[PDB]
């Protein structure tokens, strides 16, 4: 779950 | 310590320069791409563990994104200004259905921050201090979340008793506009779970996103 | 100015010396009393027009009860206090259905109350402002509560800066509780109406007056 | 409406 907020998070 | 009001101000500054109730949906989703952005230039909060990080934001979305188009909207008549450049009179809100929170947020928000007139760095600050929610649920360290909500308070109010030393109170009705923040932006979530289940009313994937489990 | 946290800590002190939800139902009809007398104790309240008194009790009456039975759960192992002199431990409160709000209050007020060791006096203030409301709806004259809110702080903010120099953070640590009373209080206040909706749980004349409408 | 609140609160 949290797939977008996890992925922008980590750029 | 080690948590200056300048960083904090450069945050604010960097990430901004029919429906009324979908155009507020959209540049709601809108904002979270940007809020993001701005949270990694708030100092520390990256060097959190991502878990953490994930439970800070979708904890404080709602708060952060409500106290930004107020204080944006400042300037504005009756009514608020959104990221989309969009304006949302006080009438149409009401003709929307949504007119008794909208009032709520022109009246306990954007007004009291017009008469006092709260500058970016105080709002700035506001925010931080809301991100850094030591109770949020989850948290693999909330004493450490909550000694850096300290060292944002910490500056803000040295940030006031410096920059307003005639209004020796202004530090303290600051902080007193949360209570109303955390009300109003409680409110405005039952308004998005209602218009996700209605189905009505379009929400994109962030947003969507946002409203999962828990 | 004409605010002495005297007059607010002789207030706290003047007032105060089998289903979980009932017993809790009938302590919160049993403070509804004690709060009039205890506000009419409070610096100036009185002498603001009657109707305006009502709306600012049955606008925090809740956020004013929870604060205090939390405060005087201080020393309690894991549960709360109540005013009857009964005892709701963590797991007793789980079995009635009401768990997950029973941990909020445990965790965001009464352990967070403990850590700092809030005292009296500075509990006083604290229910003296969310009294103090400007934000009531109805108000005849919210510049005036306003000012009584902002005379308030400032004489707390004094005490703990002579009480606890050490701590030049407490002061903001104490307000920083309020969005927390403020949320809390939002979702008991659910509980109860829907208490009322479902018929069981006996509710009293006076806590189910301040379930009227508005 | 309010009755008891009123009541209390003048006497
Ligand atoms: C939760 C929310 C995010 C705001 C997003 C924006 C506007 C961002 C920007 O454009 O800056 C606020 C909402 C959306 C849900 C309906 C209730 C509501 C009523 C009146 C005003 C706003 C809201
Ligand atoms: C609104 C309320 C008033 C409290 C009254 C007291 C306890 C007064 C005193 O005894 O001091 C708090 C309530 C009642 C509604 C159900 C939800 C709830 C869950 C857990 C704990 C409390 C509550």
């Amino acid at each position: 779950k949290h797939k977008i907020l996890h992925r922008l998070l980590q750029d | 310590e080690d948590m200056p009001v300048e960083r904090i101000l450069e945050a604010e500054l960097a990430v901004e320069p029919n429906d009324p109730v979908t155009n507020i949906c959209q540049a709601a989703d809108k904002q979270l791409f940007t809020l993001v952005e701005w949270a990694k230039r708030i100092p520390h909060f990256s060097e959190l563990p991502l878990d953490d990080q994930v439970i800070l934001l979708r904890a404080g979305w709602n708060e952060l994104l409500i106290a930004s188009f107020s204080h944006r909207s400042i300037a504005v008549k009756d009514g608020i200004l959104l990221a989309t450049g969009l304006h949302v009179h006080r009438n149409s809100a009401h003709s929307a259905g949504v007119g008794a929170i909208f009032d709520r947020v022109l009246t306990e928000l954007v007004s009291k921050m017009r008469d006092m007139q709260m500058d970016k760095t105080e709002l700035g600050c506001l925010r931080a201090i809301v991100l850094f929610n030591p109770d949020s649920k989850g948290l693999s360290n909330p004493a450490e979340v909550e000694a850096l909500r300290e060292k944002v308070y910490a500056s803000l109010e040295a940030y006031c008793k410096h920059k307003y030393p005639e209004q020796p109170g202004r530090f303290a009705k600051l902080l007193l506009r949360l209570p109303a923040l955390r009300s109003i932006g409680l409110k405005c979530l039952e308004h998005l779970f209602f218009f996700k289940l209605i189905g009505d009313t379009p929400i994109d994937t962030f947003l969507m996103e946002m409203l999962e489990a828990p």
